[PDB]
């Protein structure tokens, strides 16, 4: 996150990391057993890390716990990143706490101008490089379906919606992607892509969650 | 070329996954950060395997 804050230490309970030789990707946790994130944070060996706020000190709240199940969406390209959604099935139920705990799916479209908090471990810098322990947080809007089509003409797909500024200097960054946009109380983003990070006219580029609620209500249940 | 004497590309997408790339200057392979998507041929899962092919 370039151009946010340190979030507080108990306010993102839903926010995991993805860890398979490093910590690669973000992810929120939405219910017991499963966890929503990017298709392209696929790999087949993952610790899921609950409960944190450093990545690098055990503050007490810890569980780190393998996927044992990791589901691209069935209509994922690789290539536009339509579709940009997987969800994770954890080896055992994570243990709901303080500090380990679920975000609400979306219950209605989210709209231009709405309020989110985007949150992940991602890349603080523009200029180089600055991964922090901490985990960072940004206030953002959602924008206009017009607004990002403009800033990315001819990549847009019905999967996407931009929020962020199109002034530069906020935005999400490598290692951030898999993560949550949570509005109203609900996730209605995950991290995807953007043209570098915090740029002048290049918004982050998000999954639209609330366009796979069934998919995902229905996954879950397949899979029990 | 496109193995071994075209720059680093992290790409578009927002992953951060280590990857090796060759750098002539250097005359090494050295880690960076690849976003997950796009990117080039000179990308490689090891240095092993990046020095193996430049
Ligand atoms: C390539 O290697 C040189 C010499 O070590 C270093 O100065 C330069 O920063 C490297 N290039 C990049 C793009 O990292
Ligand atoms: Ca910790």
């Amino acid at each position: 996150i370039v151009g946010g804050y340190t979030c507080e230490e108990n306010s993102l309970p839903y926010q995991v990391s993805l860890n398979s030789g490093s910590h690669f990707c973000g992810g929120s946790l939405i219910s017991e057993q499963w966890v929503v994130s990017a298709a392209h944070c696929y790999k087949t060996r993952i610790q899921v890390r609950l409960g944190e706020h450093n990545i690098k000190v055990l503050e007490g709240n810890e569980q780190f716990i393998n996927a044992a199940k990791i589901i691209r969406h069935p209509k994922y390209n690789r290539d536009t990143l339509d579709n940009d959604i997987m969800l994770i099935k954890l080896s055992s139920p994570a243990v709901i706490n303080a500090r380990v705990s679920t975000i609400s799916l979306p219950t209605a479209p989210p709209a231009a101008g709405t309020e989110c908090l985007i949150s992940g471990w991602g890349n603080t810098l523009s200029f180089g490089a600055d991964y922090p322990d901490e985990l960072k947080c940004l206030d953002a809007p959602v924008l206009t379906q017009a607004e990002c089509k403009a800033s990315y003409p001819g990549k847009i797909t019905n999967s996407m919606f931009c929020v962020g500024f199109l002034e530069g200097g906020k935005d999400s960054c490598q290692r951030d992607a898999g993560g949550p946009v949570v509005c109203n109380g609900q996730l209605q983003g995950v991290v995807s892509w953007g043209h570098g990070c915090a740029w002048k006219n290049r918004p982050g580029v998000y999954t639209k969650v609330y366009n796979y609620v069934d998919w995902i209500k229905d996954t879950i249940a397949a899979n029990s | 070329h496109d193995f071994c004497l075209v720059s680093k590309v992290v790409g578009r997408c927002r992953a951060s996954m280590p990857r090796w790339w060759y750098n002539v200057t250097d005359g090494s392979c050295q880690l960076f950060v690849y976003g997950g998507c796009d990117g080039n041929s000179n990308n490689y899962l090891t240095k092993e395997e990046c020095l193996k092919k430049c």
